[PDB]
């Protein structure tokens, strides 16, 4: 059972999460988010790493 | 340019176990449910009586639609535990949504619908019904003003470890 | 709801150095969107299946191959398959294999086609399910939007 490493609750199904782009840690779809730049790059970002940087 | 906006990607499974109104004696009951989608199993605590109220949550974060939740309801023994029943709940059919529900109401069923060798829906009614919700939720926004800010930090660390 | 589009997305094959990749696909109908997980290698497969509800068929199917970075994923190619160009059928094929291109081309905001060719290419299955029936209501209604694609329901 590999778990959000944020709210410690979601269960990831085989492959699914995902890691955040400063921090590493996995997060599941309430725990984080998505910046897209241009058409062509993503990163990952989850909400501690937001908090921390407010 | 740069957005925050999290798309629309259905990867987290809500399920909301409430609780079940079994037909018969009620000191015949101690029972849990446990809930399986996408190889990613889960289980509520056991409850006795012929009303338990579990009131239990459970996310999954899955990327297969083309499955669905078996959800089985089991009386505890000491030795070994019995089915009550179960459901099969194919998930395109579970709503979207950003809210717990109220629920509803499904009958138990005794037995699987197999089809090459995979589930495709339950038979054998019983006179068991279990209270559930479920829904998927949307990804997060990030506001542009963050998602900028992040893009820039995260630019300007990944331009220095490539160096 | 005109037909069922099913989508196998197979396996890729990528150009260069096996350690270079550890991609996923994610495909976009509409406002719809699913992915894939992440797989290692030069020739990853997923043999993932995916279905839209489709009700316009001017449109197009969005196939993105994603590569996973410790900071950013780098979107390694596209390709734009126009909806009204996809086989008719109930039967799964093998799939045939799409060289990736390196970038969308937008019309108005909204992606027409792509441009650029890489060196890597996609094994992709897709078909329109045969609906049952169309009730005459929607047959009418249907006549309309085909016929502005130089297109019409088969007369069987
Ligand atoms: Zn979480
Ligand atoms: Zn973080």
């Amino acid at each position: 059972a590999p778990t959000c490493g944020i709210c410690h609750k979601t269960k990831f199904a085989d492959g699914c999460g995902h890691n955040c782009s400063y921090c590493q840690t996995k997060f599941c779809a309430r725990c984080g988010g998505r910046v897209s730049l241009r058409s062509n790059k993503v990163m990952w970002v989850c909400n501690l790493c937001r908090k921390q940087q407010e | 340019g740069i957005s925050g906006g999290g798309g629309g990607i259905l990867s987290l499974l809500c399920v909301g176990v409430k609780k079940a109104k079994f037909d018969g004696a009620q000191e015949k009951f101690n029972t849990y449910v446990t809930l399986k989608v996408q190889n990613v199993e889960s289980t509520t605590i056991a409850v006795r009586g012929s009303q338990p109220s579990w009131e239990q949550d459970f996310m999954f974060e899955i990327n297969r639609l083309d499955l669905g939740l078996t959800v089985e309801v089991w009386n505890k023994g000491l030795i070994w535990d019995t089915m009550v029943g179960t459901v099969w709940i194919p998930l395109r059919t579970i709503r979207q949504s950003n809210e717990e529900g109220p629920g509803e109401w499904l009958t138990l069923d005794s037995q699987a619908i197999m089809a090459d060798s995979e589930i495709c829906g339950t038979k054998d009614p019983t006179f068991h019904r279990i209270l559930l919700d479920a829904h998927f939720e949307l990804p997060l926004d990030i506001p542009e003003e963050e998602a900028r800010y992040w893009a820039k930090k995260l630019e300007q660390l990944n331009a220095k470890l490539n160096s």
